[PDB]
RNA sequence: GACGGAGCCAGCGAGUAACUCCGUCGUGCUGACGAGGAAUUCCUAGUAAGCGCAAGUCAUCAGCUUGCGUUGAUUACGUCCCUGCCCUUUGUACACACC
């Protein structure tokens, strides 16, 4: 498949997240307007470019 | 807001709009202060000494002593807070300077 | 697939020591660890008497 | 200003100025046909009886780059590509011809 | 004398240390002691020099180090040290069980605790008793409810750390943690750095009287 | 109204674009309400300039003229 | 009398001495040569001082450098910053202190570790 | 036109172990052969219906669910089944309790419930048994989890009844020698097939009407018998 | 044309300095052998996330590169490479041995693929890095996950660790020593050739975070 | 013969229920001995 | 202990020890 | 890995090794074992761990204890979602701002 790959923004704060992943506003490279809140797993910092599968679903809180 | 940091042992805020003093941290034992910094989101202020080897922390919107954060072995000599991400950078006469 | 028997012991109890057949080398085992054990509990009987 | 010959169970690599023997391998375990070097000269192949064919370093015997099986056939003659680095052409007596990639 | 200065205006904090190289069971140990003091750290001891340990902490600001030995993982010793060149008692163990060992229950309370000291009479026992209790945190409330107790029994100060709770008809108790008997053996004006300090008192082991007073 | 000042911040902060979108509809429909509007105005317009102030790269870029 | 300048150089406990003077290009690490330096994969780490900034700079002075402590990395480190900071402070006094900040710029700009040690440690968190 | 191998006299096939992962496999993984000993004093008793009316009681769990026997009897059908002796099968059954057990195919395993009761004894006091020759250790406890022991590209299925029927033939054949294929029978009593739920990702079963466990095993054991022409 | 002359007396020096090494001072190799130049992370997201741009003579810089969150991001990654090579309990502190067993590997590989093995190494951490996977979420207790993604500082440090354990758990019990293993394993993380451990465990993962996404 | 020191009390239930009674009297007495502020 | 300690009060470990597990 | 050589680096103490190199062999075992399972414990930088080396300091310890040197990593350095534990619910402090 054609992979997609996308700048983060802004690292979010306060949400109750499974400990590990965090939520991530992350904003995409081919284009430069769309943004989507995925959430990571490992150590992220402010832009970091990071490749997605998906481009169409924003995740949510875990517990 | 304007800070100003003596001798006396104080660091004294001013208000520049009503010209008047509002807030005067001191120490613990009146020591005189050689450097200050304070933080660009003025929410945390702090001076530096000639005689205590440590860095005094207040907060600003309450006036009492936040901390006080050790590390050097001898004056600090000069302080400042990166006016971004708010990390801080203190220079001693331990041939050191050292980021909080 | 060339096919092998387990060495297996039927009534096998690890705590207790079971009937192996070097009555030269293992029952002096089984002996030993026997005359070990009652020469410790009696000088730690003795000592803690002496205490 | 090397060359090696193709004893049985050793190849043995002599140089221009001692006249015998400078290095040799003598841990293979069946009688060998086939040493040659590649064209760089750097490593040299070796195939055997039991059709193992093995590829290993030369000026240095006692490492072994890797040791590929043909066809279980005696491995009769393997030479590299004469002017590519990574092909090595193998025949034994399975009545096809091999070009492996190492 | 040291004590004064900073009695109840600081709260202390306590770096607690294994000997060298330690077992695992005094890891154990030495990790029951964080969760026996409120505001104590464990701080792992491999290729830590002791001079530049000692110093590096002072500079640091902590006001208490407590290092531990073993033998065979049995806790032997252990050592109190205050650091603005304060004193340094040391003392051994001797019936030392732990609730590693016997219970596991969940979690300590890490209450701020209240303090017992039976029968410190004399001023060997009044300088102990504010070498132990200035190592803890200062000003605990009235509703706390994890208390410590040292009593001395014969210069063997009985350790043990009880969850009390007040009845209406009484008070019943949970001990937890670690049960100690430990006893003074050295003291001395200096840090734990030097071995060159006056010796402000240490128990002689080969008088003649080596056995018939209390707090020698 | 419920949520509180402090948690605030982020918690307009974890929605995304769609999501900033339908508040803008909503900020609509309250104000075609003078009601309300008048009793939670300096609420409604901290929140909607914090909104806009932190989604202002995607709206301006955003091609709806409906919007 | 001959112009000469000593330098040091300290990893953990390994201490390294350089005395740097006008000479004719020769680098001796206890009389063994530069190249004969054990365990012969950290001989760059050995050759980085003079490697970096390249040999035209060694053809005037030599090097004489005695070491002692610590393990075979230690001594390794310890003889390498005793090498650079001996060339420096050769550069700083007796001929160009232009050519000495250019060799502070590229040793720098390398590592500082090849010039100052790293010494007032641990932390207690 | 190839020319044939230099000695078609059949020689042993490699019997194997986790040593190796890479090769076409069929893995059977038994869920639930539940190992409970409670050891009157005398001797051990096993969780089994008809060697106390007692102790299962007292442990408070249900009659039916004693089951080493129905195991027992599965990996009698698969230590007899072919595959077994060409050597394409790795035995790994675990208890409920977690108890990773593997089999290798070198062993001649007790041909009755009792032998097989007091061998399983003998290996969880030793975590070990020796062949009679003792150069190979054939049936061992080992570590959890059982990805540790089972090959890293292995797709795993397992015993299904609410879910569709395949033909397992082609579901197997559509692979190739670069991967294993591990099915999970579970030999419980009865309820929810959920205890491995963790691992296997496609939950298929061959008939419309639940099996029992040796059937089913037997059935994916001919088709991968009929996948690689065995 | 135009010319620049810096020197005017060639390099005589007493002690007789190797021509390898007053060749490698007009530009720094790796082991003198391998120009850190030309060399491209050819994934974009891992670019200074693996440190290339900043060469080196051996594998053994004694920085600090753990006090700090993201710094140990910024050490070279051969010996990043190097140091989880040298992770298991029988060989811990042997870094002099891992720098020259890694010698011997990327050797190797320069002399059966001749690109130049750092290019081989740098785009085999890219191919071997996850890019999805998932994470054990409590739901009730029950069977439960959820696909999440990965950052490339966790992707950068899971590939190091996957090639470095592949290599030594296939060259535990084999003749082969675990120079010449991670050197094919290496080959065929660069090849992507779905053969080695690392390649195989990332296609798993992904797979399986696919099917619970 | 004669020894050094007295050894080292062997803890027991008695003793540590005498110390148990008595930590009983001083907490429902409240009668302790902690830091005070300044 | 103290919430289960609480349980018996609205409705003493040490002086038995333990052992490991199977 | 076993060999047979070669190599060279350690700090604590004064009571009349490792590793490296060169050539050679070349790995299913002990007359009870093939790296330790279930699970559990502990751990965040000169840290885990490997390697030695001294000394024996009134209590402790020689089956060892304590120091000292050497070699030296991987993963977090975030989060309160789970397990908990604690604090507060006048912000009360002197402007501005928020509540």
């Amino acid at each position: 498949t054609p992979v997609t790959l996308a700048k983060v923004i802004k690292v979010l704060g306060r949400t109750g997240s499974r400990g590990g992943v965090t939520q991530v506003r992350v904003e995409f490279l081919e284009d430069t307007s769309r943004t989507i809140v995925r959430n990571v797993k490992g150590p992220v910092r402010e832009n970091d470019i990071l490749v997605l599968m998906e481009s169409e679903r924003e995740a949510r809180r875990l517990r | 807001v304007m800070f100003s940091s003596s001798l006396d042992g104080t660091v004294r805020a001013w208000d520049l709009i009503r010209y008047r003093n509002f807030r005067t941290f001191t120490g613990t034992e009146r020591i005189q202060f050689n450097c200050l910094a304070v933080d660009p989101s003025g929410e945390v202020v702090c001076a530096g000494s000639l005689d205590n080897f440590d860095i005094h922390v207040w907060s600003v919107q309450t006036g009492q002593l936040l901390d006080a954060l050790s590390g050097h072995e001898g004056p600090v000599s000069c302080l400042s807070f990166s006016q971004e991400n708010s990390v801080l950078a203190s220079a001693s006469w331990d041939k050191t300077i050292r980021i909080w | 697939i060339p096919t092998h028997a387990p060495k297996y012991e039927e009534n096998f109890n690890p705590d207790k020591k079971s009937y192996d057949p070097d009555r030269t080398r293992s029952e002096i085992n089984k002996m030993k660890a026997q005359l070990k054990k009652e020469r410790k509990f009696t000088m730690k009987e003795i000592r803690k008497d002496a205490k | 200003h090397d060359f090696a010959v193709t004893s049985s169970t050793r190849v043995q690599i002599f140089s221009s100025r001692t006249r015998q023997v400078i290095k040799t391998f003598s841990r293979f375990k069946d009688v060998v046909y086939s040493a040659s070097f590649r064209s760089d000269g750097k490593l040299l192949c070796a195939g055997d009886a039991t059709g193992l064919v093995s590829v290993y370093d030369s000026y240095n015997p006692r490492t072994i780059l890797l040791s590929i099986n043909a066809s279980t056939h005696p491995t009769h003659v393997t030479k590299f590509h004469t002017q590519d680095n990574k092909i090595l052409a193998t025949a034994s007596d399975d009545r096809v011809t091999r070009l492996w990639d190492i | 004398d040291e004590y004064a200065a900073t009695s109840g205006i600081m709260d202390p904090r306590i770096i607690v240390t294994t000997s060298r190289d330690p077992s695992t069971r005094l890891s154990q140990f030495a990790k029951e002691i964080k969760l026996l003091f409120p505001n104590a750290v464990r701080l792992n001891r491999g290729n830590y020099v002791m001079p530049n340990l000692v110093d590096a902490c002072k500079k640091s600001g902590t006001t208490d180090l407590v290092v531990l030995h073993e033998h065979r993982g049995v806790p032997t010793s252990l050592t109190i040290s205050h650091f603005p060149h304060g004193p340094t008692a040391q003392f051994s163990l001797h019936n030392v069980v732990m609730r590693h060992d016997i219970i596991n229950a969940g979690n300590q309370s890490e209450v701020n605790p209240h303090l017992i000291f039976d029968n410190f009479t004399t001023a060997l026992g009044k300088r102990v008793v504010c070498i132990l209790k200035h190592l803890f945190n200062a000003g605990p409330k009235k509703d706390s409810e994890r208390v410590i107790t040292f009593a001395n029994r014969g210069d063997f100060i009985s350790v043990r750390q009880h969850v009390y709770v007040r009845t209406r008809e009484g008070v019943e108790i949970a001990e937890v943690g670690p049960r100690f008997e430990m006893r003074l053996f050295e003291l001395r004006l200096g840090t734990l750095e030097n071995k060159d300090a006056d010796v402000e008192w240490q128990l002689r082991r080969f008088i003649r009287t080596a056995n018939k007073k209390d707090y020698l | 109204l419920r949520i509180r000042m402090s948690q605030l911040e982020d918690a307009l902060m974890v929605m995304p674009f769609s999501y900033v979108l339908k508040f803008l509809k909503f900020i609509d429909t309250v104000m075609q309400n003078k009601t309300l509007l008048h009793s939670h105005l300096p609420l409604i317009c901290k929140n909607l300039f914090f909104i806009i102030k932190f989604n202002h790269k995607e709206l301006v870029s955003q091609k709806n003229e409906e919007l | 009398a001959v112009p000469s300048v000593q330098t040091f150089g300290k990893k953990k406990s390994a201490t390294a001495v350089a005395h740097v003077k006008a000479g004719k290009g020769l680098i001796k690490v206890n009389g063994s040569p530069i190249t004969l330096v054990e365990p012969e994969i950290l001989r760059f780490k050995v050759y980085e001082p003079l490697l970096l900034v390249g040999l035209d700079k060694f053809s005037n002075i030599d090097i004489r450098v005695r070491v002692t402590g610590g393990g075979h990395v230690s001594q390794v480190y310890a003889i390498r910053q005793a090498i650079a900071k001996g060339l420096v402070a050769y550069h700083q006094k007796y001929v160009d202190e232009q050519s000495k900040n250019e060799l502070k710029k590229a040793f720098t700009s390398y590592d500082r570790t090849l010039l100052i040690a790293d010494s007032r440690r641990p932390e207690p968190k | 036109q190839k020319a044939l191998p230099a000695s078609l006299v059949p020689q042993a096939p490699p019997v194997l172990t986790s040593k190796d992962k890479i090769t076409k496999r069929m893995i059977v993984v038994l869920a639930m052969a539940s190992l409970e000993t409670h050891k009157i004093s005398d001797k051990y008793v096993l969780l089994n219906c008809d060697d106390h009316q007692g102790l299962l009681k007292k442990m408070g769990r249900d009659i039916s669910e004693a089951r080493p026997d129905i195991t027992h009897q599965c990996l009698l059908t698969l230590l007899d089944s072919p595959i077994n002796k060409a050597g394409k099968l790795q035995v790994y059954i675990q208890t409920s309790r977690g108890i990773l057990i593997e089999v290798n195919p070198t062993v001649r395993i007790p041909r009755t419930f009792k032998r097989f009761s007091g061998l399983m004894v003998q290996l969880l006091h030793k975590l070990s048994i020796r062949s009679v020759n003792s150069e190979e250790k054939l049936l061992k406890v080992i570590k959890n989890p059982i990805t540790d022991h089972l090959p890293t590209k292995c797709r795993k299925v397992t015993l299904s009844f609410d879910a569709p029927v395949i033909r397992v033939q082609d579901y197997i054949e559509k692979l190739d020698d670069d991967e294993s294929i591990c099915v999970f029978v579970g030999a419980m009593a009865r309820g929810k097939d959920n205890f491995a739920d963790e691992y296997v990702d496609e939950k298929v079963g061959l008939s419309n009407y639940p099996l029992s466990a040796s059937v089913a095993c037997s059935k994916f054991c001919h088709g991968a018998e009929d996948a690689w022409n065995i | 044309d135009f010319e620049v002359v810096e020197e005017f007396t060639p390099v005589v020096l007493a002690t007789p300095i190797p021509e390898e090494v007053q060749q490698a001072q007009t530009e720094i190799k790796l082991f003198n052998k391998w120009s850190f130049e030309e060399v491209e992370v050819k994934d974009a997201s891992l670019v200074d996330y693996v440190q290339v741009r900043q060469p080196i003579f051996v594998a053994h810089t004694a920085g600090r590169y753990a006090n700090k969150r993201f710094r140990k991001a910024q050490c070279p990654i051969i010996e990043r490479l190097t140091n989880s090579l040298m992770m298991n309990g029988r060989n811990n502190g042997k870094k002099l041995k891992a720098v020259r067993i890694i010698k011997h590997t990327l050797d190797i590989i320069n002399v059966l693929t001749d690109q130049n093995p750092i290019q081989v190494v740098v785009d085999a951490i890219t191919n071997t890095g996850p890019r999805e996977d998932t994470t054990r979420v409590g739901g009730g207790g029950a069977a439960r996950r959820q696909a999440v993604d990965v950052s490339p500082l966790r992707r950068v440090n899971q590939a190091i660790a996957l090639l470095t354990i592949g290599a030594r758990e296939a060259a535990f019990r084999n003749i082969k020593t675990i120079a010449e293993t991670l050197a094919e394993e290496l080959i065929n993380a660069a090849k992507g050739s779905s053969t080695s451990y690392a390649i195989k465990k990332k296609d798993e993962l992904e797979r399986v975070a696919k099917s619970n996404r | 013969f004669d020894r050094t020191a007295k050894p080292v009390p062997v803890i027991t239930s008695e003793v540590t229920e005498s110390l148990e009674d008595m930590i009983r009297r001083r907490i429902q007495d409240s009668n302790f001995d902690d830091l005070q502020r300044r | 202990q103290l919430k289960n300690l609480k349980a018996a009060l609205k409705a003493n470990p040490f002086e038995i020890k333990a052992a490991r597990n199977k």
